[PDB]
Formats: C-alpha cells, sequence, structure tokens
C-alpha cells in the first residue's frame, strides 16, 4: 500500500540527510506554498491584472528554481560532475542571479 | 620561448581578422558618400537621432504624428530600440571626450565596428568547441563570407549589423554554460538573450533551439545536472527579461511560438525528479509508484495541452513564422509579404555565390561533430542543420546560416590541415606519405586563396551599389548620375505647405518622411493593410472615383516615381499590379478586379492595345502626362517607353482634378497637386 | 582619397597573408611538444 | 539509430536542400528551358542565364551533385590515413578523394561561369 | 469596477502564513547561527546585502531605473568585495 | 465637430461669456483628430474653421499603481526577499 512506500521514503531520507539540506528542503517547500496558492488565488478572482501575477509568479518560480541549483551545486555527491566550482562560488552565484530576478522581477511588478 | 611566439601568432592573426573585418565593408563610402543606403536605415536613422537628441524616457513615451496621418504611429511601443541604444550610448560616449562626431557617421561606421568584434566573439567561440587554430580559421573565413557582407556594408545601418553579434555572443554563453554548469554563465547568457530580445525579432530562434538541444541530449541520455542547472536558470531569467520590452509584451507567455520552451522546461522538471525517486526506492517499490505517477502526470500534461489550443487562449503562429513553415501560405493569404522579392526561396547559385568553398566544407565539419560527438558539439549540430534548411525556404535567412557555415568549415579546414601537417613532423613509402602530405596542404591553400578572391570580387561588385543614387556609365565611360530622388524630395522639403500631405506608395514612405519632413498616408511597416488598401484602391480608380478618396484624406499633393523616360525597372508602371491587388483585396474594393486590367487575351501592356481601363486609370495618366510627345529615343517614334519597349496608346489627354507641380530633370519623379474643389459649384466632366 | 580598386587590391592582400600565416600557424601548433604531453 | 546513420540521412538531405528542391516546389520551372535557333527551331538551354535568383530543376541537382562530391573527397582519404588498410588501397584512396576534390570543385567554378557570363571578369 | 476588496485582503494576510511556516519548521528541525563571528567583513556584507535589498523598495516606490543602477553599482561593489574576503575566510575555515 | 475621418463627436455650442464654446471629453482613440466648425446657412456666410490635434496614448508613468486587487502579488515578491534574506542569515552561519 502505497502508504507504506511513503514510510519507507521518510523513513529513508530523514536518516541519510545532512541538516543544510533538510533546511533548503523546507525553504522549497514554503516557496512552493506560496507559488501554489498565488496561482489557486489567479484561477479564483481572475487574470487582472496579468502584469502584477506574472511577475509575482515568475518571482517564486526562479527563487525556487535558484534555490534547486544551490541545492545541487553543494551536494559533495556531484563534486565529480561541477568540478572547479566550491560552495562558495555556488552561493555567490546564487546570490548573483537572485540579484538580477529581483530587479526584474521589480521592473514587472507595476 | 614557445609560450611569446603562440601568444604573438595568435594576437598578428586575430588583429589582421579584424582591420580586415572592418576595411573591406568600406567600398559604398569611398565610391559615394557617407550617407545612409535603402529605403528601411532612414526610419532607424530618424529614430536613433531623435533618441540622441530627446532621451530616453521622450524616446519610449514617444508618439508620432507626422506618419500614418491621422491614425499616427506608436513609435516606443513597436520598436526594437537596441540598435538605437547603442548608437546613442555610442555618440555621448564620443561627446564626452568631445570627439564631437556627426551622429550620422556614427551610424554609418557602426556596423562595421560590430562586424569586427563578430570576428573575435567568433574565434571564442570556435575555440570552446575545437581548438584556437580552429578559431583562427572560422575568424578569417567570417571575416569576408560575403553572405554576411551584404548586410553589413557600412550605411547599411539595420538591425541585422547588431543581431548576429548578440546571437554568437548568447551561443558563447550558452556553450559555456552547458560546458561548465554554472549559475553565473547562465546567468550571463541570460542576459545576452535579453540584450539580442531587444535588437532584433529572430529571437524566436534561440528561444526554440535551446529547448531543442535540450531535449536532443535528453534523447540521447547525454542530460545531465549541467544542462537542468543551465537550463531552468536560461529560461527564468530570459523569459522575466525579454518580457520586458513593450513591443514583445506577453507573447513569450501566451503565444505558441515560446510553448516549446515552457514544454521543455516542465520535462525536465519530471524528468530531474524521477532520476531521484528512482534514486530512493528499490525497484519493487520502485515501479507501482513509477507507472502510477506517470499513468496521471503524462495524462495531466496530455489534457492540457489540448485545452491551451482548442481554447484558442494562447495564440496561434503568427502569419509570418508560418509562413516561414509553410513556404505556401502567405503568398496566399498576404499580398504584401509575397511582394517583397526577398521573401523568395534560395537557389543554388545564390549559395555558391554567397559561400564558395564553405558549401564544400560544411559536410565535413558535420561528419566531424558526428564523429566526437559531445554534449556541446550537438548544439552546433542542431544549429547548422536548422539554418540549412530555414535558409532554404527564404533567401532573407542565409544571414543566420553564414555564421554556421564558418565556424563549421573552420573546423573541417583545421582537421584537415592539423591531420596532414602531422605527416610532415619530420622536423624531429614514407616519401610518397610525405609529397602526398605537401600536395594536400597545396590544395588547401589554394582553395583558401580562391575563397578570398571570390569574396572581395562578390563584395566590390554586386552588393555595393546604393540605391538613394542611380549610376550609369556613358560612352566614355564616366559615371552618369542621377539624383532625381534627393532633388524632388528638396523641392517637396522647401516649396510646400509644412502640414501638406503626400500620398504615396508605401515603399517611399520612410524616405518622403526623412527627406522631405511632410506627411504621409501610408508606410513601409504595413501594420494597417487596410488603409494600404484604400491607398491602392484610390490609385487604381479612375480619376473621377479617386477624387472622392483623395479629398477623404484631406491629400494635398502626390507623387510617382516614373522610369520610362530612363529605362529605370523599378517603376510605379511595374508595381501596378500589386497596387490592384491590393485595393481590390478589401471588400470595399470588390469593384476593382485584376482581370479588368488585362486584355481580351490575358497580357498587359500599355501600347493601343492595352485594356481601356488602364489606358484611363489614375496612375497611367499620372506617369504618362505629355510623355507622348517626347522623343524618347532617334530610332523610336515620339512617346517611346523606355521599360515597357512600347508605343503608348493614350498620348493626347487633360487631367482635370491634378495639376503639373514639379517634374523632375529626367521625369524621373514626378508630383501632382490635387486641385482644389471647383469654385463655382460646376462638375469637372 | 583612396579609390575602391587600392582598397580592392589591399583587402586581396590581406586575405592572402591571413590564410598562409593561418597555414603557418597549423605547423607552429602540431611541431609543439607540450601540445602532445 | 547510430551517428553514421544520422550522419547519412544529413549529407542525403543537404543534397536536396541546397539543389533548391524547395524552390523547385513552389515556384515550379521546368528541367531545362529552350531558345530560338537562327534557323527558328529550338535549342534547349539547360541554365537560366543572367537570373542568379532563378533556377531550372535540373541544374540544382547538377550543382547540388558537384558539392556531395566535394564534401565526400575529404572523408574519403581521412578514411584513407588508417594503417590498417593494405597500401595498395591506400594510394587509391589517396587518388579517389583526390581527384573528386579537385574535378567537383573545377566543375562548379566552370558551371558559375557558364550561369554569370562576368563572373570574377 | 474591481474584484470585492475582501477577498483581495483575505488572501493578502493569507500569504504571510507560509513565513509563520517556514520558521515554525526551521525552529523545530534544529536551525542555528552559534556559528556566526563578528568579524567586520561579516557585518559589512549582511548590511550590504540587506541594503541591496532594501533598495528595491525604493525603486519600486520612488527612483527611477538610471537612479537605481546609480545606486546600486557601488552598493553591489561593497557587498561583492566584503563577500568575497567572508567567503575566503570560510572557505579557509572550512578546509583546515 | 471632433473627426478624425468621420465625425466622433457633434454637440451645440453654446453662447457663453460673449464666446461660442464647450466642454467635452476627449474620445477613447488616439489620432490626428481635428477639430470642426462648419456653420452653413442659407444667406449667411459660410464659415469653416479647423484646428488639427493630435491626441497621443497614455504614458507610461500614467498606468494605475497600487492596484489594491494586486496586493497579493507585492506581497509575494515582498515574501520572496525575506525569504531569501533570511536564508542567508542562517546558511551560511548554522
Amino acid at each position: 500500500s502505497v502508504v507504506s512506500v511513503i514510510s519507507r521514503f521518510l523513513e529513508e531520507y530523514l536518516s541519510s540527510t545532512p541538516q543544510r539540506l533538510k533546511l533548503l528542503d523546507a525553504y522549497l517547500l514554503y516557496i512552493l506554498l506560496t507559488g501554489a496558492l498565488q496561482f489557486g488565488y489567479c484561477l479564483l478572482v481572475g487574470t487582472f491584472p496579468f502584469n502584477s501575477f506574472l511577475s509575482g509568479f515568475i518571482s517564486c518560480v526562479g527563487s525556487f528554481i535558484l534555490a534547486v541549483c544551490l541545492r545541487i551545486q553543494i551536494n559533495p555527491q556531484n563534486k565529480a560532475d561541477f568540478q572547479g566550482i566550491s560552495p562558495e562560488r555556488a552561493f555567490a552565484d546564487f546570490l548573483f542571479a537572485s540579484t538580477i530576478l529581483h530587479l526584474v522581477v521589480m521592473n514587472f511588478v507595476g | 620561448s614557445y609560450e611569446k611566439q603562440d601568444t604573438l601568432l595568435k594576437l598578428l592573426i586575430l588583429s589582421m581578422a579584424a582591420v580586415l573585418s572592418f576595411s573591406t565593408r568600406l567600398f559604398a563610402v569611398l565610391r559615394f558618400e557617407s550617407v545612409i543606403h535603402e529605403f528601411d536605415p532612414y526610419f532607424n536613422y530618424r529614430t536613433t537621432r531623435f533618441l540622441a537628441e530627446e532621451g530616453f524616457y521622450k524616446f519610449h513615451n514617444w508618439f508620432d504624428d507626422r506618419a500614418w496621418y491621422p491614425l499616427g504611429r506608436i513609435i516606443g511601443g513597436t520598436i526594437y530600440p537596441g540598435l538605437m541604444i547603442t548608437s546613442a550610448a555610442i555618440y555621448h560616449v564620443l561627446h564626452f571626450f568631445h570627439i564631437t562626431i556627426d551622429i550620422r557617421n556614427v551610424c554609418v561606421f557602426l556596423a562595421p565596428l560590430f562586424s569586427s568584434f563578430t570576428t573575435i566573439v567568433t574565434y571564442h567561440l570556435t575555440k570552446e568547441l575545437k581548438d584556437a587554430g580552429a578559431g583562427l580559421l572560422a575568424a578569417a573565413m567570417i571575416a569576408v563570407v560575403p553572405g554576411y557582407i551584404s548586410r553589413s556594408v557600412a550605411g547599411s545601418y539595420d538591425n541585422e549589423g547588431i543581431a548576429i553579434f548578440c546571437m554568437l555572443l548568447t551561443y558563447y554563453m550558452w556553450i559555456k554554460a552547458v560546458k561548465t554548469g554554472s549559475i553565473c554563465w547562465a546567468a550571463k547568457c541570460a542576459l545576452a538573450y535579453f540584450y539580442m530580445v531587444s535588437s532584433w525579432g529572430g529571437y524566436v530562434f534561440l528561444i526554440n533551439l535551446i529547448p531543442l538541444h535540450v531535449l536532443v541530449l535528453m534523447l540521447t541520455g547525454r542530460f545531465s545536472h549541467r544542462i537542468y542547472v543551465a537550463y531552468c536558470t536560461v529560461y527564468c531569467l530570459g523569459t522575466i527579461l525579454s518580457m520586458q520590452i513593450s513591443f514583445v509584451g506577453f507573447q513569450p507567455v501566451l503565444s505558441s511560438e515560446h510553448m516549446a520552451a515552457f514544454g521543455v522546461f516542465g520535462l525536465c522538471q519530471i524528468h530531474a525528479f524521477v532520476d531521484y525517486l528512482r534514486s530512493k526506492l528499490n525497484p519493487q517499490q520502485f515501479e507501482v509508484l513509477f507507472r502510477s505517477v506517470i499513468s496521471l502526470v503524462g495524462f495531466v500534461l496530455l489534457t492540457v495541452g489540448a485545452l491551451l489550443m482548442l481554447t484558442g487562449k494562447i495564440s496561434p503562429w503568427t502569419g509570418r513564422f508560418y509562413s516561414l513553415l509553410d513556404p505556401s501560405y502567405a503568398k496566399n493569404n498576404i499580398p504584401i509579404i509575397a511582394s517583397v522579392s526577398e521573401h523568395q526561396p534560395t537557389t543554388w547559385s545564390s549559395y555558391y555565390f554567397d559561400l564558395q568553398l564553405l558549401v564544400f566544407m560544411f559536410p565535413v565539419g558535420l561528419y566531424y561533430c558526428f564523429s566526437n560527438l559531445s554534449d556541446a558539439r550537438i548544439f552546433i549540430i542542431m544549429y547548422g542543420v536548422t539554418s540549412m534548411y530555414f535558409s532554404a525556404v527564404m533567401v532573407r535567412l542565409m544571414l543566420v546560416l553564414a555564421p554556421v557555415m564558418c565556424i563549421l568549415s573552420g573546423i573541417g579546414v583545421s582537421q584537415v590541415l592539423s591531420t596532414y601537417m602531422k605527416n610532415l613532423d619530420i622536423s624531429r613509402t614514407y616519401p610518397i606519405k610525405n609529397e602526398v602530405a605537401s600536395g594536400m596542404i597545396l590544395v588547401m591553400a589554394f582553395f583558401l586563396i580562391t575563397y578570398t578572391f571570390h569574396s572581395t570580387w562578390v563584395t566590390s561588385e554586386a552588393y555595393s551599389s546604393p540605391s538613394i543614387v542611380l549610376s550609369a556609365r556613358g560612352g566614355d565611360g564616366s559615371r552618369i548620375i542621377f539624383d532625381d530622388f534627393r532633388e524632388a524630395y528638396y523641392w517637396l522639403r522647401h516649396n510646400t505647405p509644412e502640414d501638406a500631405k503626400v500620398m504615396s506608395w508605401w515603399d517611399y514612405g520612410y524616405q518622403i518622411t526623412a527627406m522631405a519632413n511632410r506627411t504621409i498616408l501610408v508606410d513601409n511597416n504595413t501594420w494597417n493593410n487596410t488603409h494600404i488598401s484604400r491607398v491602392g484602391q484610390a490609385m487604381a480608380s479612375t480619376e473621377e472615383k479617386a477624387y472622392e478618396i483623395m479629398r477623404e484624406l484631406d491629400v494635398s499633393y502626390v507623387l510617382v516615381i516614373f522610369g520610362g523616360l530612363t529605362g529605370y525597372s523599378s517603376d510605379d508602371i511595374n508595381k501596378f499590379l500589386w497596387m490592384v491587388r491590393i485595393g481590390g483585396s478589401t471588400d470595399t474594393g470588390k469593384h476593382i478586379k485584376e482581370n479588368d486590367y488585362y486584355t481580351p487575351t490575358g497580357e498587359f501592356r500599355v501600347d493601343r492595345e492595352g485594356s481601356p481601363v488602364l489606358l484611363n486609370c489614375l496612375m497611367y495618366k499620372m506617369c504618362y502626362y505629355r510623355f507622348g510627345q517626347v522623343y524618347t529615343e532617334a530610332k523610336r517614334p515620339p512617346g517611346f517607353d523606355r521599360v515597357r519597349n512600347a508605343e503608348i496608346g493614350n498620348k493626347d489627354f487633360e487631367l482635370d482634378v491634378l495639376e503639373e507641380a514639379y517634374t523632375t530633370e529626367h521625369w524621373l519623379v514626378r508630383i501632382y497637386k490635387v486641385k482644389d474643389l471647383d469654385n463655382r459649384g460646376l462638375s469637372r466632366t | 582619397m583612396i579609390t575602391d580598386v587600392q582598397l580592392a587590391i589591399f583587402a586581396n592582400m590581406l586575405g592572402v597573408s591571413l590564410f598562409l600565416l593561418v597555414v603557418l600557424y597549423h605547423y607552429v601548433a602540431v611541431n609543439n611538444p607540450k601540445k602532445q604531453e | 539509430p547510430s551517428a553514421m546513420t544520422v550522419y547519412a540521412l544529413v549529407v542525403v538531405s543537404y543534397f536536396l536542400i541546397t539543389g533548391g528542391i524547395i524552390y523547385d516546389v513552389i515556384v515550379e520551372p521546368p528541367s531545362v528551358g529552350s531558345m530560338t535557333d537562327e534557323h527558328g527551331h529550338q535549342r534547349p538551354v539547360a541554365f537560366l542565364a543572367y537570373r542568379v535568383n532563378g533556377q531550372y530543376i535540373m541544374e540544382g541537382l547538377a550543382s547540388s551533385f558537384l558539392f556531395t562530391m566535394g564534401g565526400l573527397g575529404f572523408i574519403i582519404l581521412d578514411r584513407s590515413n588508417a594503417p590498417n588498410i593494405p597500401k595498395l588501397n591506400r594510394f587509391l584512396l589517396l587518388f579517389i578523394g583526390f581527384v573528386c576534390v579537385l574535378l567537383s570543385f573545377f566543375m562548379a567554378r566552370v558551371f558559375m561561369r557558364m550561369k554569370l557570363p562576368g563572373y570574377l571578369m | 469596477k474591481r474584484p470585492p476588496t475582501v477577498v483581495s485582503n483575505t488572501f493578502t494576510a493569507l500569504i504571510l502564513s507560509p513565513l509563520l511556516l517556514l520558521f515554525a519548521l526551521w525552529i523545530r528541525i534544529g536551525a542555528n547561527v552559534s556559528n556566526f563571528t563578528f568579524a567586520p567583513s561579516t557585518i559589512i556584507f549582511h548590511l550590504g546585502h540587506a541594503a541591496m535589498l532594501g533598495l528595491m523598495y525604493v525603486y519600486w516606490t520612488q527612483l527611477n531605473m538610471f537612479q537605481t543602477l546609480k545606486y546600486l553599482a557601488i552598493l553591489g561593489s561593497v557587498t561583492f568585495l566584503a563577500g568575497n574576503r567572508m567567503l575566503a575566510q570560510q572557505a579557509v575555515k572550512r578546509t583546515a | 465637430e471632433f473627426v478624425r475621418i468621420d465625425p466622433f463627436v457633434r454637440t451645440f455650442l453654446k453662447k457663453k461669456g460673449g464666446k461660442y464654446s464647450v466642454q467635452f471629453k476627449l474620445p477613447d482613440v488616439y489620432g490626428v483628430f481635428q477639430f470642426k466648425v462648419d456653420y452653413n446657412r442659407l444667406g449667411y456666410t459660410h464659415l469653416y474653421s479647423s484646428t488639427q490635434v493630435s491626441v497621443r496614448p497614455l504614458q507610461h508613468t500614467q498606468y494605475e499603481r497600487f492596484i489594491p486587487s494586486a496586493y497579493p502579488y507585492y506581497a509575494s515578491a515582498f515574501s520572496m526577499m525575506l525569504g531569501l534574506f533570511i536564508f542567508s542569515i542562517v546558511f551560511l552561519h548554522m
């Protein structure tokens, strides 16, 4: 029964995962629970003003994807794949891209 | 030390390539003048000098009431401003140092500068695909490639000058991102994309090639986390940046031209998550969830991908881009797009004429990219194979093909040279192998020299003639010049009321607006086909009926271009059939039928055998007024037309609602004043 | 002023010199030991 | 499919596309023209002269065939550089690929000299 | 007419709740700042970054783009210098 | 009359203050309009007057701002930037 497979999922995940990654997996959940609720609003009240909806939504999707990219560049299991990238360079890049994102959404929110 | 000599030889080669790229485009300035060519560049020039004078915020808000009277045009809402912003920035930088260059010169010489920078961008872009020895070849090839020069000669101030620089810079940044897997390079690729989106309408090509590359990397099973980070970052950033441009608006989200990228984004997420669950669960515990989850989320996507189209909520393909997917559409559905002979499909002759050696070397660069596949080389394979098709659909797009043709020809020739030059490593059948290698190296040197002489000949003879001026050679070989276009526009500029409205066919609208500074009815950017049809109906209709339209639109003057005294084949008489078609295309025009102007035999001719409606339309009467008595040639009777090679049929007539205001020295341009309403209420019959 | 013939000659000579120099570069590359160690 | 099996399809596509089949389909010219003899008969003409922007159906296949021989010649040579191949074959490959590379180029340049009287003149 | 203001204010207050759930997770999972230090670069970095994020409200309310970039160049330069120094220090400490 | 090609508005000018005048709201449509007066009456002189007047679309600064229907979308970005900041605080110093 699927509840049993989910139990065998969480029994692993909670044991296997460094704390700095659980932190990210909670931040991603906050992002996703904000974006899903913006969407459920948009399709309840209506598309106007499409500018502000599309800005706040793409701001959520962008912050989610930048968080997943941090969640992947920093993971030691991928050091063989992102050669030459230290965790600190990945964090500087994450703040660079998040700065561009929060500038352009501020262009588009209005 | 060896490193010094390698660096010296790289620097020397690249600086010669840059100097050649800049210098080969000057032929047009040396032959005539530092002046802007063609029709379309004049709108870019006027808008650039506007931005250089009024400042950004007044250019962006700018609304122009001198064009498309009485509708006007929203300029900043309907333009790609990147070229103008670039020119204004360079202008202000030079003026800051008090290098007070005239803005016209900055515009004229802007294209050579960026067509020099593209040689360095092409060097690095090829170096990252192969080695520096291939990048030097690709630079030297793209320096002179005539297909690119054809759109980039000095004074050819049009977007295609900047677009290929932004395009190659975007491909360099994307290749760096995919090779490296770094968010920094993804954000720099997003900024390069945003720059390109601001500067040319062809950005849809990149936002449709990159998703296809990612898809091909998935199907091959090469997809790995570097591609996920690159794609999802380039997608979110380039989307929210491209949506900034007011002419782009919501199209990146609400148009089927961009849904390929969103589909690949969603499928990247599904694949990145299945790759994780398959890594956590055991097979017997994975398979049930795998098949169930796919049988739900695939069904969701399969439904939404239908609903989006069936509702029409996602806009369908625009007729232009669809005419790129189906060559037959525009010739049946939009005669404006049909009328521009630049949209004809490409024959083998133009491929040889514009590329020569590259046509022979491109399959070898492809053979190398297929021999040594890699996650970055699949990009160049896809770019090549896509441009090879789209260039065949429409000659104008050869510009997009020339860069990849040069990169692949450079890879191929590099692989040949570096193959055979290894057999010449004597210095630290063997004599046969050495003479074979020497002969093949000589053959390659010979080919590369012939490519230089071909490209220089083509650049000199074909693509360097202007079009605001006409040229001929007298029997002594002196250049005869006809300036009649500028003479007529200057006469308009000085000797007519400053509020007068000049009616003209839509080709000349940018010229009248730039040189004459008078209001016009219709213009090259045919954003209102109804208005163009309303002008064609007035040109094609009879002189009694056309007056009601000219008085309806409050016209002051009408201008026609007549070649029959000089053999200028591009006159308004040849355009007449297109003016008839467009005038009859609107429902208000159904009395205008093309079959009425042909003779019963089914031919168009203006001599005595011509249709009695053709001989009485407004345009024929404007072109051939008084002309019937001109001794056009010594062996020909009076009224011989140099272009139809026919003696006109209706020689003597009076104009009743127009008076001849000015006919230029060679009659090349004729302008009439539409007579004011008769003072006594008499009818004009 | 320089004519378009003098420019055409100058550009032909730059082109030939460029391609001959690249065909030298390929030799200076392949003779390198460090490129193949 | 394997990489070679895709490359073969791309080469075969290059043949047709470079021969301008997309021009033939929609403009649909004949394979050759004909022109009056001084005695009034018709001689066929293979090339639409002076029209750089125009083509007959077979002219494009002829030109693209020369282009394909030129492209494949270097592939034959690079194949020819292998050390396993008995030398009596090797000197052939250096023959066939070399004469492909030269003769196809020269014939294409002559065909373009035929299309444009005044080309490089 | 618009949609009713009572639902606008409803959703505008509902969207704050995920920011409470974030803290309700972090506090109860084990989050910490005990590795923080008062080294000058570490304070200057967070000051610069906080001001960089605050500038976006002033841009949204008052400034234009050219003014915003004329401030953000300076504030990003100083934040980048302090971030680079602080991250180098952290990298050494991590790798020791 | 207020005319672009056909008349968009036609109204009587009131006799006020020694002058003929009217106050009215311009149409929803931008273009190069003309005011016209065309007092053609039997036996009186034909009076014609016209003044060309361009009507332009709104400037981008004049669009509506702080629409209260959109407060959720403002609170979204002003939540995301705060979450990002607090995360940048915790991630480095945990």
